Formats: C-alpha cells, sequence, structure tokens
C-alpha cells in the first residue's frame, strides 16, 4: 500500500538515524530506492515530524560513512530535499555537520555525492539569511569542491561546478568574506582552470554572445542575484542555455573582479580570445564597480570592433559580446564609444542582410534595441 | 482621427500575409485574419491534422487553443474585449474538428516537485479539452477524468482548475461527485490522491469559488467533511506539506468561516518555520487577515513573541523574528507593544553591526521606540534608560527591590525621590478605588503620567457621564466623523475618575500655580511628540482618544490663541493619520469655533487648506456642511478678507461656485 510504503519510508529513515554499523545494506539500499519510487516526498502518511527525523538520519549517516551505502545515503538526501516541510536553519546546520564527515572523505565527481550537494544546495538556498555561518562553511566546501572538478577537464565537471558556485550569493558573502585578495585571486585562477576545462570539445565556444531570445535589460537575469539586479539583461532560450552554461562557467570570475575592475581591465588585456570573453562577461555588471575612464571605456570598444573585423568566429563573437555589454553598461560609456557600438551596430544590422549572420540582432541587443538615455539623433 | 483607409490597408497586408504560406504559423496567421475579419482556419486545421502526431506539433495546438480561449479575455479584456468580438466562434467547427481529432490519444500527484519539464505541455492539454468543451456550447468532463489515467490530470494543475470550471456552487452534486471520485482514487492508491500538491490546488480551488460567489462555501457540508478527512491525514496532522502549508494557512486566513486554522495557530506556524520567506509570508497573510478582526490575541501576545536571543541570531532564526517583529510594527494594532518587543529583542547596541537588517536610524529606532513605548516587567544610555527604570519601580509596588536597585545604582533613593513623588501620589490615587516651579513641574509630571502608562492602552469611545460639560464636549467630539465603540488590543487599567480630581486640584494648587495653560500645553506637547508620527494607526487612535479626554477635562482658558492652535496642529497631524482622521475630523471643529474670535487671521487662513477634498463620505459631508457654516460665520465680518475660504470649501463640498464669488 501507498501509505504503508511512505510508513516504511519513515520506520527507514528513524532506522537511518542510527550510524547503522558496518552493514554494507545493499539490499536496504534496493528497499530504500524502491520505496522512493513511489510517494517519496506526495504522501499523506509521512510526516514533517518523520522528515525531520530523515534529516537527522542523513547527517548520522554521513557522519559514519566512510558503494551501495553511498547510493542508499543519496537517495535518503533526495527524499529529504522532496520533503518540502523542513526548518531552513536546522537543515542547514545538519547539512553542514554532515558535511563535515562528508568532506573528510569526498568525491564531487560521483553522483552518490551529487544528491548530497543537490541537498546542501537546497539548505543554503534559504539558509543565506538564516545561519550563515554553516553557510559559509558549506560555500568553502563547495568552493573547494568546485576548483577540484575545475581540474578535470569534463564540460559537464566544469557545468556542475559553475552550478554549484552559483548555487551564487553565498559565494559572494565568502568572497567579501575571504581572508585576503590572494584568496579571490585564487577562485579567480581556479575558474580560469574551469574555462580550460571547457575549451575542450565537450563544451562550446566561451564567447557567450548573441544569446538566444536575449531580451536586454527587458526582464532579468543581468546580474543573476536579486540584490545587485544590474542593468543589460542577458536571455538565454536553450537554442541560449547551450552557451549560457560556459557563460555562467566565465562569469564564475567575471562577475567578480576579485568588482573594481579598472585595474583588473588594464591588466588583463592580453588580447587572447578567453580572456576577451571572459572581459565581455564581466564588463555588462562590473562597469560601474569598476569606475575605469572614459578612454577604457574607448579602447574595450575598439578592441571589439577589431575582434569583430577578425574572421574568427569565436574572437568575433566575444567582441559582440564586448559590445553588448558596452551598450548596455553600469557605467557610462564616451560618447565616442556610444557611437563606435552604434556604428558597429549598424554594420551588424548590413551583415543581417544574410540569414547567418540573428546573430547580428541578438547581439547587442541593448544597442539594436532604443537604448535609453541615448540621443535620439 | 482613424481613417478607413488604414483599415483597408491593414486587411490587404493580412490577405498578403495569408498568401505567404509559413502548420502552426499558418493556424496563427489564419487565427490573426479570423480576429482582423471582427474558409482559411479549415485549410490551416487540414495542414495541422497532416502533421498531428507529433507531440510537440500537439503541445503547439494546445498552446494556440489556450491563446484562442484567451481572445475572449485578451484587449478592458474581460469584458467588452477588442479581441472577444474580433473573433468569433461561428464557422469554427470545421476548423476544429482537426484540433478535436488530434485530441485524442490515438506516485505523487505533482509530475515533479519543482519546475517540472514541459509541464506547460499538460496545462495546455487540459486548457485545449477546456476549449473544445466550450466552443461545442459538466457531470461528462468529471467522468471522463475519472475514467483517464491519474498522471495526465496529476502532471498539470489545470486539471484542478478545469475541476474548478464545473459548477460546484450552482450544482453542488458535480463537486460531490468530484470528491466521490477523489476518495476512490485515494482508496485505490494511497499517493495518488494523498500528494499535498493535489490536496492544495483543490483547496485553492474552493476557496477561489468561495470567493467569486457567495453560493459555494454554502451547502457544502460534504465538501468541508471531505476537506476535514484530507486534513486529518497523518501528513495534514503533522504538517508534511512548507511552502504548500504556508500558502493553505494564508488561503485559510484569507477566507469568518469555521476551519481549522486560528490566527494565533498561524502565527505558530510562522513561527515554527525556519525560512525566512515562509514565515514572511504568513505574518504578511496575518496582517492582511488584520484590520479586519480582533487582533488582540495577536497584538497582546506581540509584545512578549520578542526577546533576546544572540545564539539563534547566530542562526538569524532570532533575525527571522526580529523581521516579524517589525512587521508587526508596521501592523496597527499594539504599537507600543511592538516597539517594546523590538527593543527586548534588540542588544541595544551595535546598530551599525546590524546594519538595519530587514531595512533604525532615527524614528524606528530602539531609542525612539522605548521613548515613545515604556514596558515595565512588573553605558551612558544604560542610565538614562535606568532612570525612567527606577521611576517605575518606585512607582511599582516592589518598593524594597527598587530600594536595592538604588543601592546598587550609585543613586541616592531620595535624590530620585525629590523629583518622583508627584508618581508616587499619582499611583497611590491609582491604587486606591471609589474614594513654584518646581512643583509646577511635578504636578505636570503628574498629569503626564495620568496621560500616558496610566490611560488605557484600549479605551473604550464611550466616557463619563459624570459631567453634563463632559457630554457636551463629548458631543462636539462625536457630531463629525465620529466612529464609536472603538476596542484595541489590551486595557492596562480603566475608568480613572481621579483625573477629574487633579481638574479641581491643580486650579487650587499653589494659588493657580500648574493650572496655567502653559503647563497643560507642555503636557498636551509632551504627550503629542510621544506619539511619534511614525507609530501604527491603532496607537495613533488611541493616543488620539487620550488626548480628546484630556481636552474634554480642559477649561475654558485653553481657548487662547496658543493653547488652541498648537491643539489644531495636533489635529491636524491626526487628520494625517488615515483611521484616526474621522476622530480628527471631529475634534477639529470645536478648536476652529474657540479660535476664530481669538484669531481676529493670517494663521487661520493658511490652516483653512486642511481639508480632506483631496486624498466614510457621508461624514467627510456632514464634516463639509458644519465647514459651510463655520467659513459663513468667518465671512458674514469679513475683517480680513484674506480667508478666500468661500470658494475652497464650494470646490470641494462639489457644490457649483457661483462666478460672483469666484
Amino acid at each position: 500500500r501507498e501509505p504503508h510504503i511512505l510508513a516504511l519510508l519513515d520506520i527507514i529513515l528513524r532506522h537511518t538515524f542510527t550510524a547503522n554499523g558496518s552493514i554494507c545494506e545493499v539490499v536496504c539500499l534496493n528497499f530504500s530506492k524502491a520505496l522512493r519510487l513511489l510517494l517519496s516526498h506526495h504522501l499523506h502518511h509521512l510526516r514533517f515530524s518523520d522528515w525531520q527525523s530523515l534529516v537527522s538520519y542523513c547527517c548520522q549517516a554521513i557522519e559514519k560513512l566512510s558503494k551501495q551505502e553511498v547510493v542508499e545515503l543519496i537517495y535518503v538526501m533526495r527524499s529529504l530535499v522532496q520533503w518540502y516541510a523542513a526548518p531552513i536553519n536546522f537543515v542547514s546546520e545538519q547539512l553542514l555537520k554532515f558535511f563535515e564527515f562528508f568532506f573528510y572523505a569526498y568525491t564531487e565527481e560521483t553522483d552518490a555525492h551529487l544528491p548530497a550537494l543537490q541537498c546542501l544546495f537546497q539548505l543554503c538556498a534559504y539558509a543565506i539569511p538564516n545561519c550563515n555561518d554553516y553557510s559559509a562553511s558549506v560555500v568553502l566546501l563547495v568552493f573547494k569542491i568546485l576548483i577540484n572538478s575545475d581540474k578535470w577537464k569534463r564540460l559537464d565537471l566544469r557545468l556542475q561546478l559553475i552550478q554549484c558556485l552559483a548555487i551564487y550569493p553565498l559565494w559572494s558573502n565568502s568572497e567579501t568574506w575571504d581572508p585576503h585578495r590572494s584568496i579571490r585571486s585564487f577562485n579567480l585562477d581556479l575558474l580560469n582552470s574551469s574555462f580550460f576545462s571547457l575549451k575542450n570539445f565537450l563544451n562550446f565556444f566561451g564567447k557567450r554572445s548573441s544569446l538566444s531570445l536575449a531580451n536586454f535589460r527587458f526582464h532579468t537575469v543581468e546580474p543573476k542575484n536579486n540584490i545587485a539586479k544590474l542593468y543589460d539583461p542577458r536571455l538565454h532560450l536553450f537554442f541560449f542555455e547551450s552557451y549560457f552554461i560556459y557563460f555562467f562557467l566565465a562569469k564564475l570570475i567575471l562577475l567578480k573582479k576579485t568588482s573594481q575592475i579598472e585595474e583588473l581591465l588594464l591588466q588583463a588585456e592580453l588580447a587572447n580570445i578567453s580572456a576577451s570573453s571572459f572581459s565581455l562577461q564581466l564588463m555588462v555588471i562590473i562597469t560601474a564597480i569598476s569606475d575605469n575612464l572614459t578612454n577604457d571605456d574607448l579602447l574595450s570598444i575598439q578592441k571589439m570592433s577589431l575582434n569583430f573585423t577578425e574572421k574568427k568566429n569565436e574572437l568575433q563573437s566575444w567582441s559582440f559580446f564586448i559590445l553588448f555589454n558596452i551598450c548596455y553598461n553600469k557605467a557610462y560609456s564616451s560618447m565616442l564609444t556610444t557611437s563606435c557600438k552604434k556604428e558597429i551596430l549598424a554594420a551588424a544590422s548590413r551583415g543581417l542582410l544574410n540569414s547567418v549572420t540573428p546573430v547580428c540582432y541578438q547581439i547587442l541587443t541593448y544597442f539594436n534595441m532604443y537604448r535609453p538615455l541615448c540621443f535620439a539623433s | 482621427s482613424n481613417h478607413t483607409i488604414d483599415c483597408d490597408s491593414l486587411q490587404n497586408v493580412i490577405k498578403m500575409l495569408e498568401s505567404s504560406i509559413d502548420i502552426s504559423s499558418a493556424s496563427y496567421d489564419k487565427d490573426e485574419l479570423d480576429k482582423e475579419t471582427p474558409f482559411p482556419e479549415v485549410l490551416s486545421f487540414v495542414k495541422s491534422n497532416h502533421s498531428y502526431d507529433p507531440i510537440i506539433n500537439c503541445i503547439s495546438t494546445n498552446l494556440q487553443f489556450t491563446i484562442s480561449d484567451e481572445p475572449k479575455h485578451l484587449r478592458d479584456l474581460i469584458r467588452s474585449t477588442h479581441f472577444r468580438d474580433s473573433n468569433p466562434l461561428k464557422t469554427l467547427v470545421l476548423y476544429i474538428m482537426d484540433m478535436a481529432s488530434k485530441n485524442v490519444f490515438i506516485i505523487r500527484n505533482h509530475q515533479i516537485l519543482g519546475l517540472m519539464e514541459g509541464s506547460l505541455e499538460q496545462i495546455r492539454n487540459t486548457d485545449l479539452f477546456i476549449l473544445q468543451k466550450y466552443i461545442d456550447y459538466h457531470d461528462s468532463l468529471i467522468n471522463i477524468l475519472h475514467l483517464y489515467p491519474i498522471e495526465t490530470f496529476c502532471f498539470g494543475m489545470s486539471a484542478i482548475g478545469a475541476y474548478f470550471l464545473d459548477v460546484a456552487r450552482t450544482s453542488e452534486p458535480i463537486f460531490y461527485k468530484c470528491l466521490e471520485i477523489l476518495a476512490q482514487k485515494i482508496l485505490m492508491n494511497y499517493d495518488y490522491e494523498r500528494d499535498e500538491v493535489y490536496l492544495m490546488i483543490f483547496i485553492k480551488i474552493f476557496q477561489k469559488c468561495v470567493h467569486s460567489k457567495l453560493q459555494f462555501t454554502d451547502a457544502t457540508l460534504k465538501l468541508i467533511v471531505k476537506i476535514t478527512k484530507f486534513i486529518e491525514k497523518v501528513f495534514i496532522e503533522t504538517k508534511f506539506s512548507l511552502s504548500g502549508r504556508q500558502t493553505f494557512l494564508k488561503f485559510i486566513f484569507q477566507l469568518h468561516v469555521y476551519s481549522k486554522f486560528d490566527y494565533q495557530k498561524l502565527i505558530s506556524l510562522t513561527l515554527k518555520d525556519s525560512d525566512v520567506c515562509v514565515i514572511y509570508n504568513f505574518v504578511d497573510d496575518l496582517v492582511i487577515f488584520l484590520k479586519k478582526c480582533d487582533k488582540t490575541l495577536i497584538e497582546g501576545f506581540v509584545l512578549p513573541i520578542l526577546s533576546i536571543k544572540i545564539e539563534k541570531s547566530l542562526y538569524k532564526g532570532f533575525c527571522y523574528l526580529y523581521l516579524t517583529l517589525k512587521v508587526f510594527l508596521s501592523i496597527s494594532s499594539n504599537r507600543s507593544a511592538l516597539l517594546y518587543q523590538l527593543l527586548k529583542l534588540a542588544n541595544s547596541y551595535e546598530t551599525s553591526t546590524i546594519f538595519e537588517p530587514l531595512l533604525s536610524a532615527n524614528i524606528k529606532q530602539l531609542f525612539r521606540i522605548y521613548r515613545l513605548e515604556i514596558f515595565w516587567s512588573f553605558s551612558d544610555f544604560l542610565k538614562e534608560n535606568s532612570d525612567e527604570i527606577i521611576l517605575v519601580l518606585i512607582l511599582t509596588k516592589n518598593i524594597t527591590l527598587a530600594k536595592l536597585i538604588t543601592s546598587r545604582m550609585s543613586v541616592d533613593f531620595s535624590e530620585k525621590y525629590t523629583q518622583l513623588i508627584p508618581v508616587i501620589t499619582t499611583y497611590t490615587h491609582l491604587s486606591e478605588v471609589e474614594n513654584v516651579e518646581l512643583l509646577n513641574r511635578s504636578k505636570a509630571f503628574l498629569f503626564c503620567l495620568e496621560m500616558l502608562k496610566e490611560v488605557k492602552e484600549l479605551g473604550s469611545t464611550f466616557k463619563s457621564i459624570s459631567s453634563t460639560s463632559f457630554k457636551v464636549y463629548s458631543q462636539l467630539t462625536i457630531f463629525a466623523n465620529r466612529v464609536s465603540f472603538n476596542n484595541s488590543t489590551a486595557i492596562p487599567f480603566f475608568s480613572t475618575k481621579s483625573v477629574l480630581w487633579y481638574c479641581n486640584r491643580l486650579f487650587q494648587e499653589l494659588e493657580g500655580f500648574s493650572s496655567i495653560p502653559s503647563v497643560i500645553d507642555l503636557v498636551l506637547r509632551r504627550l503629542a511628540i510621544q506619539l511619534h508620527f511614525a507609530t501604527d494607526e491603532e496607537l495613533q487612535v488611541t493616543i488620539s482618544f487620550r488626548l480628546c479626554a484630556f481636552l474634554c477635562f480642559s477649561d475654558p482658558f485653553i481657548t487662547s490663541n496658543y493653547l488652541v492652535m498648537i491643539v489644531l496642529r495636533i489635529a491636524r497631524q491626526l487628520l494625517s493619520i488615515p483611521c484616526t482622521q474621522s476622530l480628527g475630523l471631529g475634534i477639529a471643529r470645536f478648536h476652529l469655533k474657540k479660535f476664530k474670535p481669538t484669531d481676529f487671521f493670517f494663521q487661520l487662513a493658511e490652516f483653512c487648506m486642511d481639508f480632506l477634498g483631496f486624498c466614510k463620505m457621508e461624514a467627510i459631508q456632514d464634516f463639509y456642511t458644519w465647514f459651510d457654516g463655520y467659513v459663513t460665520a468667518l465671512l458674514n465680518f469679513e475683517y480680513e478678507g484674506y480667508g478666500f475660504l468661500r470658494c475652497q470649501i464650494n470646490f470641494v463640498r462639489s457644490v457649483m461656485t457661483t462666478k460672483n464669488e469666484w
């Protein structure tokens, strides 16, 4: 019976509150998976008290942890996350207590720890305001795991690391509470390793421009944080979320200058394609924070024009992303830079006569559209 | 203006677009042409049926059907819509035959706990079934849903909306059949109907039906019994559902009727959830439930709900509690109690460390909160607070505890007693029932203590009928915009006749000293400033009732220019408060009557622009008639002539002012 199934799930959660000894419990893991197959969350026989018991059971099992038992713990974490009834602060505290022993011997690439990471992210989603100490500890652990994954060359690993880092106000708080700017430089280096991993054939180009259905400054997804609420809303339509994965991988270091990006722009102008893409991703949200000179903005616009004149698709796309950031920039661009961006948009519109060069209109949407405060003449 | 040539050009453009064939796009173009009209739709339907097999095409067709249903509610648009008349249902059967043919198919009750991948597909499928039923023209739909698989309706909540589409209120039999089908589904598969998502959707649909029509929630005893049985489930009893449970509690609070949820229970549930968003939403729901029912059970408990907890503040559960306390401070009832709760929760230090969490500086700060509200358990700022604290303790029964504290306070007991003697005699008069500048300041402090910390926090509108003149001033404050039987949260002490004795004592004390208009002016200004301009509505109304009662005890000497002027300034301050504007409108008129002979005028004319004609209308009309009489009284002599009040009152009264006076 399904109510009996939920009762058995509650009983198994209560039993898992103990360390369960050294038994492999492979058959127990299979039984738990079968129980979670139906009415895992979703049932009238489960209890919020039973949900708290399951959360404590997950914490205790992770404490006693270190194969089949790993899958059982992953299923328990998934069921606990499915339980919508749980105290956010208590859930975060229990998740941190479990994550202590979890990071004592952790495997981020393993899918068994993936449900644990998802449960920790669910706890931290509401734990940014509540119980910020355990949330900060979990954020530091997630940053270390993201660096470890970025060391690997798998594109999916880079995407998962970027998502875990964005799982992002906790990351911003940790960066603000980091011991020194050297920690920020180390985070930037880890994100650079992630971008290098994303340079493999398993991932698309990192320029991240001409996003599908990108309505600039229209709806949302400009700064990826409600508090920031920056301008230049870049929108993806998964036609693009496929490019937006690499865009977020780059924004792992582009969003924060590690955002005074004036000296960062001065020192990072290496004219590299990946560097150009990272700068383009950074500019739209860090223009005001950088407080760079108008000459710097004009030089960035000129570099974008030069890279767009290059026949390379990646360089031209990075230039288009930089131009889109400039058109809707948190800082006031120079009038000459604005005219140069208008000329670049005119060239893009001329190239739009050919169907291959949609991309042109999507690139610099705020420039393609009537950007606010621009001279009408 | 608009020209028919433009319409003809638009029609020609539509025809040209129809010529340029672009399946779903062609159907959308045909729908646009049909809308522009007030056949091609049949051709578009045939084209769609040529490729009706694909699932993506089916989802697109369902979305198009939803849009076509929206056309009756698009371009206002609910009624007299441009698109509703633009799109006619006539001759649509040929174009709907292919859609109906494609509509044929030939664990938890939600597809996904989070954002389901393509749940809009199932939602639009249910909407397209509803649109087909509507275009055809409710028990048949219920029977079809019962025969249909559970997962099909469980994928999207729109099916529940379809259940809301059926006339449950008009035909209670349909609702009973739906409830029986749900019970049978639960019996056959416990998890199929045991999921909180479907139950919450059904409860929300029932609440929406009750709110829309008075027929719903009446004669629904079987529905209420089924809802209680659903609440009788183990998960419902244990609240295993948090965002869903919070939403259900909020909906119950919004919906006066008998249920298993209460305001105190709602507050307890809000405090139970450690999520800040859920607690804030439940507090907002309770506040919405406020101002429409007695909130004494919540306002009284607000004061002790918030207390200092550094360990919880590290977990920020105390931060959520402080946010709830701030919300309750924004709530009208028991503003002083809310301020006391906030002060108790706050540490009175490290304000910059708090950095105004959840968005204090000047008025909402703990200092101003303690200034406006003083609560008794019964560094330099510490001593400043301890002065009033020891005043309270010597004003309290624990005399020996106060003496011990003063011995530990490095302050002599008699040193404070020299100035606290007036409070001593004040609360000795309070305890008994049914029975020269320094002295003037002492009697002023006694009058203030009669005004504040002694007057009932919930003062009854009705007053003592001991004095016929008191009834006269009660009439003068009740003939205009008066609402009687105005209650509040808590009553510390009521029916204090001793104040009248004070009115007799001051006139005979120290050759009339402490009965001067000046000292009562200081007392009234002190109490009005104690009413901070940012305080909530209920405390403002309570303080207004207090000062109106004090002006009732006031003598004719308060009719002097400065006294009455400060009185009307405070009255305008009350008028700015929305809830207390009713009382202020009434309390103004007598003070205008007293000021007008003394004003014989620039100040009177400047204050004349205090009307409500910009920003209960019958009460305002009565006050406008009174003001018309008053301004005619001012006009008959027209000594200064700078009032310009006749036209000013005529315009707001909505009486056609004459040209001559204009």
